């Protein structure tokens, strides 16, 4: 598949918005392997486990890995956003709560393949988009 | 007092008559010829000249190049009108006499049709004009505007008289088609040489380097230093019409140097090439008070020392003068591509300007105003292509594209050419086409008037191998240029980043490329991202109001909107791209 | 013994030559017609594939296509091959493995030529076709729509466009109107159907030369999904009647394979020809 | 008596109306074919020929064959003994069976209406601009390969001069409106696609000889037709069928309707043409045949004109029907649709009767001005 430029813009602002790049254009050099184990933990262990793990707040790890997840669901809330709305669609187009942890959110609303294959979409476009900043 | 003016004939369509470059380059001497032979009297009568300077220098063979244009305007006194007359039908029974010659092949003549077909074909208009003005600033432009619109009168044979074994009308179909001459065995043991006619006579005669010229591999192989046209003239004349055999035959011989043959040797480069804007020139060089010879001095400057570049770079020039170029050049002759070629022409073209225009640069363009131009297109096939096509691709580079008619007609088509868009009207392009054997185009235009051509130049020289050497050249990576294709879009995001670009450039492709075997592309990699950022800003500041315009103008439809609006970045892309593709293409070898 | 309607199923992919200056990453592209910019097969190609597998019937291939090429006394032929349009495509789905996809576009297009050539047996199926596409035109009420024909395939989703597929139940599709559109049909937005035909959706495949274990060529190849379905115009200039029996017998008898395409021996484009059945 | 038609051809498929340099011309064959937009009017001819002897079941099948007098005769009745010829370009009659006049191929747009066809011509190549050609004593003069003549002064009618960039009429044609003249693109036309046909079997050739050949393929835009008048002996019918006009058997549909009789069909075209009327010039709406060019140039000063190449396929009802057709040893040259002859004070009559005087290439719709 092609690389999508709507979606590398929305990584590009999720990364800006959660933190991720500093004003100087960096970020702290743990977060590209970051994105690229949660692509490998989703086909590996599956959807609800490895958001949980990246999710997690209480971890020994070396900086916020749980920010790839608040940029995740800013992609994910951005794509379903200008989602064309036609009664043909099987897209859902509701907005993630801001409130809503994603795994409840998974957990809560998640008996289709939409989230996966959004969330697939949305680490790639996320690997994509940091291989412009660079690394502290 | 009195002015004649004269146009010379139907160029396009005896060009069209022909199908090889030998036919080609024979119908634009024949019309050079013409004009030299028209004008001849008139100028050994040291008439006053107005549109071209017919000093010595035009009249001595160049190279076998037609120097001579097609329009000329003369200060008559009482007693030319008829000698011009009368002149105008002895070029004709001179002529027919030439083509009725046993030095040329066929099976005999007959003056008498030959020179009623050429009088019904070739259409020598002169106009007689008394006007008030001893200036010829205002006299060419008056005497031009009529000869445009004189010229739309149409000659033409009535009947044309073909097959029947030979009653031959197609005079000068029979011309192009034979204007070397025969093999002419001239013993049991001879090197053989071709016979000659009145043009390639009054061309190059015999002072050595005069092996007249045949088919076209040699052209686009006039590097590998080992005799085409002989090697490929002893196998024919071993054997029992004129150049199919001998370029069939010139294709095992190349074929047959397999070690040392390079893929560039079997595509042919046409370069075409026009003033930018030289009646706003001659206008700009009106309210400045300024002559218009200077002009002409400049170009027949540029035109000398172009016919002497083409000719050392390995090309054949066609068609050199007034301010138009048509060339027949290699891919690569010695070291030097056809781009370094374009770039020395457009340094000739700068440095004739400068020399003798010194006064118009010196008190108008400082102030405000475009210097003179030249725009290149070229067009880079196989040698078994047809002729026609290369020509007609070679002819849309140059107007539609490097020329920006394609913006013009369209506006003009439907009727909207106000002069606010009539300012973002662009000039001083670089046409570029390149068609595989397969079909795979390579097209891309630029801009001359910045540092991204002199960029394009300085990478082309430094990432191209060169074999004549054997000390070594800074190495190529093949997979930039699948990364500059895939990785297009975010590359555009990166380009319409403000003040950050740069540094957004320099990690993205430190990021992509982040192995060691990447260590050795550095200097690469920076050469792209100053290339691409130099042509993303040319073309912003190019194209940007432009399309904004063109994007709100009510009047055309969305195709033509779109065939119109021309995406900055993506053209940068694009442009970095088939760069780096024609690099790669002279680079690689099949062995 | 007049103009006639005649389908082509396609049994395996197939790609039928441009020739075409490509400017992206495909570098062989399948024939595409220059208006509607839908799949297509030339008149040319069609009269080739069938004169190749009517080879060895001289007398037929002398009357009914004409005289060969190079060939003396040079005689014309009698029937005229016209362009082969795409009417169904196979796309992909999650209940079935594939849908077989028709456009409202390509129906009124069929229904419009249909008329124009006045195909022999068609004055029903124009009648049936146009009802089926009112009713289809009645029920959308100017949206987006994906229309199934079996209960079964209510839900079904068309993964590359996104989109649901409902079932009509008061739109009927008659027997012989599957066994011409195909058998897990469905009737969706030309819109949709251009984007699933286009050259980014189409079946690229990848391709290389190998000497000794390294790749000497390399290159990408667009093919046709295999089940397609091509519809195409013929008439006989009122050709020798046994002629063109032994002509009409031979393609629409089941064991007749055609090869269409620019791959033969890796088995491109093995078709097989149905002629316009009775409503 | 006779018996008028209007004849309507409705294209199925992209059609090719080709010929000059075409294929398998020798010469270097050129594969390379582009389709010229009309057929020749002796294209027209034949077909109606053709059709007239398809409807009377009197055609030529199987190898070489004979004829019996009796069906000779007939068929000297019905198309005549020889076609279309240019020897007989000053022949008082067509030399042809029941076929006496056609008018020039039209193009017509046929709106999805009752409402008439609107009948689509070239655009004259001054429509523009104005001509005003000062002729008062010696002010200005031109010679044409040596001739006199006035000076051309065209402006554009909206001053300036004529800006030959500028110049774009050749690419039009035109209508007529309300009372503005409806310009319309050649694109919006003709639609040109280009096909590659090769021979599969690969045997023992040369090129433009072997395989690889490219041909342009023409299309017409959706509501427009091609038609012509037809006037007939009157002993004869033409019914309507499917036809085959021009190259690579590019078939047609024939819808012949019948016009309300005592009607002469060349009056019919000169009031379609009517309102491209100037009374300073001569348009030439369909190719013309002048034998000496610098005769008509001696009476006309400014010749806005173009050239086409005409050559045509000569048979006879015996003739090899299979085989190379014989084509016409020499090649003529026409003018060009919508070219415009200025010519002197007065002086129009003698010009109109060195047009008209090729009263055979009048009946065949070829010497037509308006
Ligand atoms: N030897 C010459 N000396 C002076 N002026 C010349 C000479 N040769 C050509 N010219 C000028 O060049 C022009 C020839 O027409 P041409 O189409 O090349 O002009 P242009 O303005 O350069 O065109 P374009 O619109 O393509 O840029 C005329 O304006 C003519 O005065
Ligand atoms: C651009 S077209 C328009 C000019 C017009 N067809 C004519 O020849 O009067 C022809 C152009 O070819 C160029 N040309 C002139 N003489 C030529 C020659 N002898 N051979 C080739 N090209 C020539 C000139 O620039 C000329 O304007
Ligand atoms: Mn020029």
């Amino acid at each position: 598949m092609k690389i999508s430029k709507k979606q590398i813009e929305y990584a590009i602002e999720a990364l800006r918005a959660n933190n991720i790049i500093t004003n100087d254009n960096q970020y702290p050099k743990v977060f590209k392997g970051y994105i690229s184990s949660f692509g490998a933990a989703v086909i590996q262990s599956g959807l609800i486990p490895a958001i949980i793990f990246f999710e997690n707040e209480d971890n020994d790890a070396n900086a916020d890995r749980h920010k790839i997840i608040g940029v995740l669901k800013d992609i994910i809330n951005a794509m379903r956003q200008q989602y064309t709305v036609t009664d043909a669609t099987i897209l859902v187009s509701s907005q993630i709560p801001a409130n809503y942890s994603m795994a409840q959110y998974i957990i809560e609303h998640g008996n289709t393949d939409q989230l996966l294959k959004e969330i697939t979409e949305a680490a790639v476009a996320m690997k994509l988009a940091l291989r412009m900043y660079k690394s502290e | 007092m009195k002015y004649i003016a004269i146009t010379l004939g139907p160029i396009t369509r005896t060009i069209e008559m022909a199908e090889s470059t030998k036919e080609l380059w024979a119908a634009s001497y024949f019309f050079s010829y013409l004009a030299k032979k028209i004008v001849e009297p008139f100028v050994k009568k040291n008439r006053t000249f107005q549109l071209p300077l017919i000093n010595e220098e035009m009249q001595k063979p160049h190279c076998g190049a037609g120097l001579f244009p097609d329009r000329y305007i003369f200060k008559s006194e009482p007693g030319d009108l008829e000698l011009l007359k009368q002149h105008s039908d002895q070029v004709l029974i001179e002529i027919a006499g030439h083509i009725a010659s046993p030095s040329l092949p066929g099976t005999a003549k007959d003056v008498s049709q030959i020179y009623h077909y050429l009088k019904s074909y070739i259409k020598i208009y002169f106009i007689e004009r008394t006007l008030e003005s001893d200036d010829p600033h205002v006299v060419i432009p008056a005497c031009e505007k009529y000869l445009n619109i004189i010229e739309n009168q149409e000659t033409f044979p009535e009947q044309e008289e073909t097959m029947i074994s030979h009653q031959k009308s197609d005079f000068l179909k029979f011309l192009i088609t034979n204007v070397n001459g025969k093999i002419y065995r001239k013993d049991k043991n001879s090197i053989p040489r071709f016979t000659g006619s009145f043009l390639t006579r009054d061309a190059f005669g015999d002072m050595n380097g005069e092996r007249l010229f045949e088919s076209i591999l040699e052209i686009s192989a006039s590097e590998l230093n080992i005799n085409i046209q002989q090697k490929a003239l002893e196998v024919i004349t071993a054997n029992e019409k004129y150049s199919d055999q001998i370029w069939d035959a010139e294709e095992i011989i190349l074929n047959d140097n397999k070690a040392q043959l390079r893929p560039y040797h079997k595509y042919i480069a046409i370069i075409k090439s026009d003033g930018d804007s030289m009646g706003e020139t001659i206008k700009s060089m009106g309210a400045y008070n300024i002559p218009i010879t200077q002009l002409s001095k400049a170009l027949l400057s540029f035109n000398i020392e172009s016919i002497n570049e083409i000719v050392a770079y390995g090309g054949k020039p066609i068609f050199i003068g007034g301010d138009d170029l048509l060339c027949f050049a290699p891919v690569c002759c010695n070291g030097n591509n056809v781009f370094n070629l374009v770039e020395k022409l457009s340094t000739c073209f700068d440095q004739c300007i400068n020399q003798h225009l010194q006064q118009y640069i010196n008190a108008c363009s400082e102030a405000q105003r475009p210097l003179p131009s030249l725009s290149f297109g070229i067009s880079i096939t196989y040698h078994k292509y047809p002729m026609f096509e290369a020509l007609h691709t070679t002819d849309y580079l140059l107007e539609m594209v490097a020329k920006d008619n394609l913006f013009k007609y369209t506006l003009s088509n439907k009727n909207i050419l106000n002069e606010n868009m009539k300012r973002f009207i662009l000039k001083n392009k670089l046409a570029f086409s390149l068609q595989k054997h397969s079909g795979q185009i390579y097209h891309t235009a630029m801009s001359k008037k910045g540092k991204s051509y002199v960029k394009f130049n300085m990478l082309l020289q430094k990432y191209i191998l060169k074999n004549k050497d054997m000390q070594e050249s800074e190495k190529f990576l093949s997979s930039v240029i699948q990364m500059i294709r895939a990785h297009a879009e975010i590359l555009q995001i990166i380009l319409q980043n403000e003040d950050k670009r740069t540094e957004m450039l320099k990690n993205y492709f430190d990021n992509n490329f982040n192995e060691s075997c990447h260590l050795g592309y550095t200097g690469l990699f920076e050469d792209i991202q100053t290339l691409l950022c130099l042509r993303y800003q040319e073309n912003i500041q190019d194209y940007q109001n432009r399309n904004e315009i063109i994007q709100q103008n009510t009047i055309l439809t969305s195709d033509e909107k779109e065939i119109l609006i021309v995406s900055p970045a993506m053209d940068a892309i694009h442009t970095i791209f088939t760069a780096l593709q024609f690099i790669h293409f002279i680079n690689y070898n099949k062995d | 013994m007049t103009t006639r309607m005649y389908v082509i199923n396609t049994l395996s992919n197939m790609h039928v030559g441009s020739g075409e200056v490509n400017y992206g990453v495909i570098a062989n592209l399948i024939q595409r017609d220059s208006v509607t910019n839908l799949p297509n097969i030339n008149s040319s190609g069609l009269k080739g594939a069938i004169r190749e597998y009517f080879k060895e019937n001289e007398d037929l291939v002398r009357e009914l296509f004409g005289s060969a090429p190079r060939d003396e006394k040079t005689l014309p032929g009698k029937v005229r091959f016209f362009e082969a349009n795409l009417l169904s495509m196979p796309v992909r789905s999650d209940k079935v493995p594939f849908l077989m996809a028709i456009s409202d576009e390509v129906l009124q297009e069929l229904i419009t030529k249909m008329k124009f050539f006045n195909c022999e047996e068609a004055t029903q199926y124009i009648s049936h076709l146009s009802t089926l596409l009112d009713n289809i035109k009645t029920q959308a009420q100017g949206t987006d729509f994906a229309y199934v024909f079996d209960p079964l395939l209510q839900g079904a989703i068309i993964e590359e466009v996104s989109i649901r597929a409902t079932c009509p139940s008061h739109i009927p599709l008659q027997p012989s109107l599957k066994k011409l559109l195909g058998d897990r049909l469905v009737i969706l937005s030309h819109k949709y159907f251009s984007i699933l035909s286009d050259d980014n959706h189409l079946p690229v495949l990848s391709r290389n030369n190998l000497e000794n274990g390294q790749s000497a060529n390399l290159w990408y190849e667009q093919v046709l999904p295999r089940y397609s379905r091509l519809y195409f115009m013929l008439m006989d200039g009122n050709a020798q009647s046994e002629y063109l029996k032994k002509f009409r017998d031979t393609l629409c008898t089941p064991s007749t394979i055609i090869q269409i395409g620019a791959n033969a021996s890796i088995g491109y484009g093995y078709c097989q020809i149905s002629e316009l059945s009775p409503f | 008596m006779n018996r008028h038609y209007l004849i309507t051809l409705t294209p199925m498929d992209w059609f090719f109306f080709g010929g000059e340099r075409t294929l398998d011309d020798g010469k270097s064959a050129d594969y390379i074919s582009h389709s010229n937009k009309f057929p020749q009017q002796s294209a027209l001819l034949g077909m109606i020929r053709y059709q007239l002897l398809k409807q009377h079941n009197l055609l030529s099948q199987f190898p070489y064959t004979e004829n019996k007098p009796t069906e000779k005769e007939i068929m000297k009745t019905l198309i005549g003994e020889q076609s279309f010829r240019m020897t007989e370009r000053k022949a008082k009659s067509l030399g042809l069976g029941v076929i006496k006049q056609i008018s020039p191929l039209m193009l017509i747009e046929c709106k999805d209406d009752t409402s008439s066809r609107s009948i689509y011509f070239p655009l004259p190549l001054d429509d523009g601009y104005k001509v005003s050609f000062n002729e008062t004593s010696n002010e200005d003069k031109v010679f044409y390969n040596g001739i006199e003549c006035p000076i051309p002064n065209v402006y554009p009618a909206s001053r300036k001069f004529f800006d030959h960039k500028t110049y774009n009429n050749y690419l039009f044609w035109c209508t007529q409106g309300n009372n503005q003249i409806k310009k319309l693109l050649s694109d919006e036309i003709w639609i040109s696609k280009m096909q590659i046909g090769i021979t599969k079997h690969v045997e023992e050739g040369e090129d433009n000889d072997k395989s690889f050949y490219k041909q342009e393929f023409l299309q017409l835009k959706k509501s427009f037709i091609y038609a012509f008048y037809i006037t007939l002996s009157g002993e004869s019918e033409l019914s309507s069928d499917i036809i085959q006009l021009g190259g690579q058997r590019s078939v047609f549909r024939m819808e012949v309707e019948s016009i309300e009789e005592n009607s002469d069909i060349q009056e019919k075209y000169q009031t379609a043409a009517q309102f491209l009327t100037q009374s300073d010039r001569l348009l030439i709406l369909s190719p013309t045949y002048v034998d000496n060019l610098k005769e008509l140039s001696a009476l006309c000063n400014f010749m806005w004109s173009d050239s086409i190449v005409f050559r045509n396929i000569q048979t006879t009802n015996a003739s090899n029907f299979y085989g190379k057709p014989i084509k016409s040893s020499s090649k003529y040259h026409f003018l060009k649709p919508g070219s415009v002859l200025y010519f002197k004070q007065g002086k129009r009559k003698e010009v109109e009767k060195l047009l008209m005087d090729y009263t055979y290439l009048r009946l065949s719709g070829y010497n037509i001005y308006i």
